[PDB]
C-alpha cells in the first residue's frame, strides 16, 4: 500500500550549459591538446564572464587583464580556478548564482521538458549584510526618531536578564551570553516597550517617575540598552516577508530621517529593476555600475545577491515517478526498525528529564536548557556545552541478523567482482523485522533525485533513478522557502501545505508556528528570507510579520513528556505548538533553544535517509553500489588513507601522479569521478584534473574528506534545447496519507516544594546497608523512631530504598524546626551505635524535594505522607514477623496479598482492577504456566467475606491482622482523591503508592514487580466466578 | 549601584 | 607513609554533620562563582571568626556531576548547632538573588596520610584557611 | 579498547587484498609493521615468563 501522496508541483534544477561544453573543452569531442586556445576562447566569453562577475570579482579582474595580454602572475591559481568554475557551469545542477537556474513544474501523463527561446531571466536583490549595515547606521545616528520594541528571546533569570546569542561580536569570538542587571527602571521600560513605544515617550516617562535630574544618565541608559539589542527598532525588516528593501525605504519614509538617502536610495531601486530586465550575458555594464552606486551607500564584501530561472516552456513529467518513490519508502522504512536507538543523545535526554521533574510538570524551555537552574542541553550540543561530567558513551543497537544480511552481500560482491549491492523485498521479509506503526511514518518529506531515460532504443518512459549527493530533506517546503520569491503564486504551495499538515493532527489543542531568527554572521541568513503560511510566528532580534495577537515569545514555551515523546505549549494560548522551520538552516549550527526546537518537532519519527548499512560499511575503503530497482540509493565510492596513498604534504608531483596510477589499476577506479567537496567532475585521463586533485588532496590532510564517487555513466538525460543534452534534477515534496494536572503554577524553588535541612523535615540518608537491610529496617530504625513518636518530638516518619551509585537508605522525620534541632546530638548517638555494630558506614542530610504533582497536588500530598507513615510501620511489622518465625509464606504471596489490599481498600472495584494490572502489560502471558499452584493462590486472594480464606490458619490470621492497620487512611485518601474534580485518572496515583509499597518491602527489582503484578492479575482473573 | 547600572557580563 | 593505622572508620577520620565540622555543598552556582566567593561567603565567614562562632574555614571547587562549592566551618558542636538558625536565612537570602539553588550537608573524611600524618594536618587546615582569605581577597 | 587507526587501515586493506586475489592466507612483515610508527615497547611491560 501506498503511504505517501503527491503535491500540486515540483522543482526543477539545470545549469546554464550543456554538458557538450564539457567534453568539447576536455578534448573528448576533438583530439587537440593544448592548455591556451581554449582558455582564450571560453575567457571571451560573455555568459561565463557574467556569471563569473555576480560571483567573485577578483577573478573577474584578472579575467580581464588576462584578455588584456598582461602579466598573470600565478597563472596555476587561474588555471585552476577557470577550470573547476568551468565544470560547475557545465555539470552541477544545484543553484547558485549565474552558475544554475530553477522552475516549477507539473504533473501529467507524459513528459516532455523543453528550454524557451528566452530563457535565464535574473533576480538581483540587496544582500541581508548591506541592509543592517544601513540599518544599524540609521539607529545609531537617528534613533531619537524610531520607534524601539522588547526583544523575545530575553529571559530573566533572578535579578539578571540575559539574551540567547548577540548579533554583533566580542573584539573576534561570537558572543554566547549577555546579562545585565535588571534594574527597576528595566523593568518599567521590560513593561513600556512591550507592544513598540517612541523614543521620546519612554524617555519623558522614565525621567517623570524618577526625576533622575540628569537627562544624560537616561540617554545613556536607553543606548546601552539599544546597543545590545535589548530593545529592537521598527527599521530592522523581517525574514519573512517578500521583500526587505521596500519594506526598509517604507520605515525610513516614515520615520523622516535623513532624507539624501532616502532618495538615494529610491534611486538605487530603480537602478536594480533595469539590470533584472537585460540577458544573461549583457549585463556586465550595468552590474558594475549599480554595484559602484550601492557601495558608496554601504561598503560591505557581499552587495548583491542574484538568482535566475529557466523559464521553459514545457515542465510535466509522468505521475508514474510517484509510485516508485512509493516502493523505495516502504522498503526503506522496512529497514529502519532493525536499529532499536536510532536517537541515543535524546533517548538519555528523556531520562535525565524524568528522573528530575517526573511526568506530570511542564518545564520552561529556557530554564530547562539552563545549567545552573535546569539540567543543560543535551550532551551533544555545542553552543553553551553541559558543565556536567556525564557519560557520552551511546550505542545505536542494530540487529545482529542485519549485521549479517549486509556483510555476506559484500563478500559476495568482491568475490564475483562485481560492482553493485542489490537488496530486495523478499530477502528483507525472511529477516522477520518488526512492524512500523503510523504513528512512527515522518509527515511529510523531499527526496532528489537525478532522472535518465533507461534507453533511446524504446523511446518509451523507462526511468533511471540516482538520489542526489544531499538525498533530500525531513520536510516538505524547505527546500522551496529560499525561492519564494520567483514562484508564480507562492502563498497558494505553502498554504496547502499548512492545510495538509493540520489534516493530519488533532484539532483543537494544536497550532502552527513559524521559527525565525536573525543569526550573529548575517551572511547566514541570505538563505532564511522565506514565506510562510503559518498562524502564529517567533522572530528573534528582528521584527515580525504577525499582528501583535499572533507573537509568540521564548519564555512562554513549557516542555512536557506524553507518552514518551516531547512537546512544546504555549501558556497564554493553552495551546500546543506545531513548529516549523521552512528553510535548510542547519541546526547544529544554532543556539541550543532553537536546536532543541527543530528536535522535538521529529521526536519518535523516523529519519528516512539515515540508512541501515552506513555503520555496517564504514572502515572500508571501498563500497559498491547499493541498489533497489530501478533506483540507485548511494554511489560506488573510494576513500584515501596513509596505506594505499603514501602521500606527504612535501610529495612531489610527477611522483603522486605514479603513485596515483597503481591505486586507480588495483581498485578499478573508472575515468570519470567526484571529489565530494566543491570540485566534483574529474575526469582521470587528463594532467589539469589530477593537478587539481593533488592540490586537493595535499591540502586536505590526505584523507579529509578525500571520498571518490562514481559518475552517472548510464542512461540519457531527459531535458534538451533542439539537439543538447542537459543535465536535471527534481525535488519531489511528499505527504502522508491519513489513517484514521498539568496546569500546576508551584515554582521549581518555592517554600512549598523543597524543604532545606531541619525545615520542618530532616532528611538522612544511610550508606553501607545492603547485606542488613531487612534487619535494620525490623528492629533498629522501628524502635527508634516509634519511640520518638511517642514521646511527641516528631509527628510521623517513613523510608524507602533508592541507588545513587551506591544503595542506601532515605529516612524522613516530620517536626519543627526546634525540636529537631533539639533531638539531633541524640540522633548522633544512635547512629554510632549502629555503625559500631557494623550495619552502616556512614550518612548524610539532604534537602527533601516534594513531588506535589505526583500526589494529587498541594492539598492531597499531605495526606499521602501519612498513607506512607501507616506503610513503613505495616512494612516494619511483617519483616519483624516473617524473620521471627510468625508466618513463613514466600516473598510471592505476600506482594500478592499486598496488592490486592491495596486496591481493595483504595476503592477500585473488582471490575476494573483485571484491566489495571494488565495496563501494564505483565497479565498477557508471561506468568500464566507459573500459577500452577492455582488452588493456593486462589485459596488466598480472596477477599470475600473478611479474607475468610486467609483466616483458616494463625500465619494468615497475623498477616492479615499486620495489614489493616494500613486501612483507614487508604480509604480516606481514596475518598479524597476521587472527590477532587481537578485529578483526573486517580488510577496513576494508585500505581504509584503500589509502586512504593513493593520497593519498601523488596527493594530494587524490576522484574520480581512485574512477576508480582502478573500472578495477581492472573488469580484475580480465575476468580470471576465469584465477583 | 544606582538603578541606572546594568553590571553588562559577556561570554565569548 | 603507608603504614598508618588509623582505621577506615575511626573517629579521627570521617566526622560526622556537625561534629566539630560543619560541611555544606552549593550547587547552582556555576555562572556566579567569583561573586559569591568574592562578595558573599567571605563577609559572612568572616564575621562569623572574628564573632568567634567558629575557629576557621575554607573552601574548594568540586564536581559530582553536577557543579558545587565545598564549604567547611570549624567549631564546636553546641556553637555549630547553635548558628546554623542564622546559616540558613543566609542561604535562603542568597537563593532569592539566584546565586545557587539548593544544598545538602554531609561527612568530612579527612585526608590524614596524604598531608603529612595526623599531626601535620591540623596545620594543613590553617593553611588552606589563610589561602581561602588571600583567594578570596584576589578576586575581589 | 582505543585501537589505532593506522593498524585498523592496515589490517583491512589486508583482508580485502586477500579476497580480491583468492589467496588463502594474510602475511605480515617486519617492514611493514615498521611503517606504522608504532610506540615502542619497555622492558617494564615485558611478561617475565
Amino acid at each position: 500500500r501506498d503511504l505517501y501522496r503527491n503535491t500540486n508541483t515540483f522543482m526543477i534544477r539545470t545549469p546554464i550549459f550543456s554538458i557538450d561544453n564539457y567534453y568539447e573543452f576536455f578534448r573528448k569531442d576533438g583530439e587537440s591538446d593544448k592548455i591556451k586556445d581554449r582558455l582564450l576562447e571560453i575567457c571571451n566569453n560573455s555568459v561565463f564572464r557574467e556569471a563569473i562577475l555576480v560571483s567573485s570579482k577578483s577573478l573577474y579582474s584578472t579575467i580581464i587583464d588576462f584578455c588584456d595580454g598582461k602579466e598573470i602572475k600565478k597563472f596555476d591559481y587561474f588555471l585552476q580556478s577557470i577550470y573547476k568554475y568551468l565544470i560547475r557551469m557545465s555539470m552541477r545542477p544545484t543553484p547558485f548564482g549565474l552558475f544554475s537556474g530553477v522552475d516549477f513544474g507539473k504533473y501529467a501523463e507524459e513528459t516532455v521538458i523543453s528550454y524557451e527561446n528566452d530563457n535565464f531571466k535574473k533576480f538581483a536583490r540587496p544582500d541581508l549584510e548591506w541592509i543592517i549595515k544601513i540599518v544599524k547606521e540609521l539607529e545609531d545616528n537617528h534613533y531619537k526618531n524610531l520607534t524601539f520594541k522588547i526583544n523575545d528571546s530575553i529571559f530573566i533569570k533572578g535579578e539578571r536578564a540575559l539574551l540567547i546569542h548577540s548579533t554583533d561580536k566580542e573584539d573576534n569570538n561570537r558572543i554566547g551570553e549577555i546579562s545585565i542587571r535588571a534594574t527597576k527602571p528595566f523593568m518599567r521600560t521590560y513593561d513600556l516597550a512591550k507592544d513598540g513605544i517612541e523614543y521620546n515617550k519612554l524617555k519623558y516617562i522614565l525621567i517623570d517617575e524618577y526625576s533622575i535630574e540628569d537627562e544624560s544618565k537616561i540617554d545613556n541608559f536607553l543606548k546601552q540598552l539599544i546597543e545590545r539589542e535589548f530593545l529592537i527598532s521598527n527599521l530592522r525588516p523581517p525574514l519573512t516577508v517578500l521583500d526587505q528593501f521596500d519594506y526598509l525605504i517604507n520605515e525610513v519614509k516614515k520615520a523622516e530621517i535623513e532624507i539624501p538617502l532616502v532618495d538615494e536610495l529610491t534611486e538605487i531601486k530603480e537602478k536594480l529593476k533595469l539590470y533584472n530586465e537585460t540577458p544573461v550575458g549583457a549585463g556586465e555594464e550595468t552590474y558594475l555600475e549599480l554595484y559602484k552606486k550601492m557601495e558608496s551607500v554601504a561598503n560591505v564584501k557581499n552587495i548583491l545577491q542574484v538568482d535566475m530561472k529557466l523559464n521553459l516552456r514545457d515542465k510535466k513529467i509522468n505521475k508514474k515517478i510517484i509510485s516508485d518513490v512509493n516502493d523505495l519508502m516502504n522498503i526503506l522504512l522496512d529497514l529502519s526498525m532493525s536499529i532499536e536507538n536510532p536517537e541515543p543523545f535524546l533517548s538519555k535526554y528523556k531520562q535525565e528529564f524524568i528522573e528530575k521533574y517526573g511526568q506530570d510538570r511542564e518545564i520552561s524551555l529556557l530554564e530547562m536548557l539552563d545549567n545552573d537552574i535546569g539540567i543543560g542541553p543535551p550532551m551533544n550540543y555545542e553552543r553553551p556545552r553541559n558543565n556536567r561530567s556525564l557519560d557520552v558513551s551511546v550505542n545505536e543497537l542494530l540487529d545482529n541478523n542485519v549485521r549479517d544480511y549486509f556483510m555476506e552481500k559484500y563478500f559476495q560482491a568482491l568475490k564475483t567482482n562485481s560492482r553493485n549491492i542489490a537488496i530486495r523485498d523478499d530477502e528483507i521479509k525472511n529477516l522477520e523485522l518488526q512492524k512500523i506503526d503510523y504513528e512512527n511514518i515522518p509527515d511529510s518529506l523531499e527526496i532528489n533525485l537525478l532522472v535518465k531515460n533507461k534507453s533511446e532504443d524504446n523511446l518509451s518512459d523507462e526511468f533511471q533513478y540516482y538520489i542526489g549527493p544531499n538525498l533530500g530533506s525531513t520536510s516538505a517546503g524547505k527546500s522551496f522557502g529560499r525561492f519564494s520569491h520567483m514562484m508564480s503564486e507562492p502563498k497558494k504551495f505553502f498554504e496547502e501545505l499548512d492545510e495538509r499538515n493540520i489534516e493530519l493532527i488533532d484539532s483543537e489543542e494544536y497550532v502552527t508556528c513559524e521559527i525565525s531568527y536573525l543569526p550573529s554572521e548575517v551572511r547566514n541568513a541570505n538563505v532564511t528570507r522565506n514565506i510562510h503560511s503559518s498562524e502564529y510566528e517567533m522572530s528573534l532580534f528582528t521584527n515580525g510579520s504577525k499582528d501583535n495577537l499572533y507573537r509568540i515569545k521564548l519564555n512562554d514555551i513549557y516542555i512536557g513528556l506524553e507518552n514518551n515523546t516531547f512537546y512544546a505549549k504555549s501558556k497564554t494560548l493553552n495551546k500546543k505548538l506545531l513548529l516549523t522551520i521552512n528553510n535548510m538552516l542547519n541546526p547544529q549550527t544554532a543556539p541550543n533553544a532553537i536546536r532543541f526546537l527543530n528536535d522535538i518537532s521529529l521526536d519518535e519519527k523516523k529519519l528516512w535517509y539515515k540508512f541501515v548499512w552506513s555503520d555496517v560499511y564504514k572502515d572500508f575503503s571501498y563500497i559498491p553500489a547499493i541498489k533497489y530497482k530501478n533506483f540507485v540509493i548511494m554511489p560506488e565510492t573510494w576513500k584515501m588513507n596513509k596505506i594505499n596513498m603514501k602521500i606527504n604534504k612535501k610529495t612531489e608531483f610527477n611522483e603522486f601522479k605514479n603513485q596515483f596510477n597503481d591505486y586507480r589499476i588495483k581498485y578499478g577506479v573508472p575515468q570519470y569521478v567526484y571529489i565530494t567537496f566543491a570540485d566534483n567532475r574529474i575526469l582521470l585521463n587528463l594532467d589539469d584534473e589530477q593537478c587539481v586533485k593533488i592540490l586537493y588532496h595535499e591540502c586536505k590532510n590526505s584523507f579529509n574528506e578525500i571520498i571518490l564517487n562514481s559518475y552517472e555513466e548510464e542512461g540519457v538525460n531527459i531535458v534538451k534545447e533542439s539537439h543538447k543534452d542537459y543535465i536535471c534534477e527534481l525535488v519531489i515534496p511528499l505527504t502522508k496519507i491519513k489513517q484514521e494536572m498539568l496546569s500546576s503554577d508551584i515554582s521549581s524553588l518555592s517554600k512549598e516544594r523543597v524543604k532545606d535541612p531541619f525545615d520542618e523535615w530532616l532528611y538522612i540518608k544511610l550508606y553501607g546497608i545492603s547485606s542488613n537491610v531487612d534487619d535494620l529496617i525490623a528492629y533498629y530504625i522501628s524502635e527508634f523512631c516509634n519511640e520518638l513518636v511517642e514521646e511527641e518530638i516528631i509527628s510521623k516518619y517513613f523510608f524507602m530504598r533508592y541507588v545513587d551509585p551506591e544503595q542506601h537508605i532515605r529516612l524522613r522525620l516530620n517536626s519543627s524546626q526546634e525540636k529537631l534541632l533539639m533531638i539531633y546530638p541524640k540522633i548522633r548517638e544512635w547512629l554510632s551505635m549502629i555503625r559500631k555494630k557494623g550495619l552502616m558506614t556512614y550518612f548524610s542530610i539532604d534537602s527533601y524535594d516534594r513531588e506535589i504533582e505526583r500526589y494529587g497536588g498541594i492539598e492531597l500530598i499531605n495526606i499521602a505522607e501519612k498513607v506512607f507513615f501507616f506503610d513503613s510501620i505495616v512494612t516494619e511489622d511483617i519483616l519483624r514477623a516473617k524473620r521471627e518465625g510468625s508466618f513463613d509464606f514466600c516473598d510471592e504471596i505476600i506482594g500478592m496479598i499486598s496488592v490486592v489490599h491495596y486496591m481493595e481498600s483504595f476503592g477500585l472495584p473488582y471490575a476494573k482492577q483485571v484491566e489495571f494490572l494488565r495496563s501494564q502489560v505483565s497479565s498477557s502471558e508471561y506468568r500464566e504456566d507459573f500459577k500452577q499452584k492455582r488452588t493456593e493462590y486462589m485459596k488466598l486472594c480472596n477477599s470475600n467475606k473478611d479474607w475468610e480464606g486467609l483466616r483458616e490458619s494463625e500465619e494468615g490470621n497475623i498477616l492479615i491482622e499486620i495489614l489493616n492497620k494500613r486501612r483507614k487512611i487508604i480509604e480516606y485518601y481514596g475518598n479524597k482523591v476521587r472527590e477532587n474534580e481537578e485529578v483526573s485518572t486517580d488510577l496513576s496515583i494508585l500505581d504509584s503508592i503500589i509502586h512504593l509499597n513493593c520497593n519498601r518491602m523488596f527493594g530494587i527489582d524490576r522484574e520480581f514487580e512485574k512477576k508480582v503484578r502478573a500472578l495477581a492479575s492472573h488469580a484475580l482473573y480465575a476468580l470471576k466466578h465469584f465477583k | 549601584l544606582d538603578d541606572f547600572d546594568l553590571d553588562v557580563k559577556v561570554k565569548a
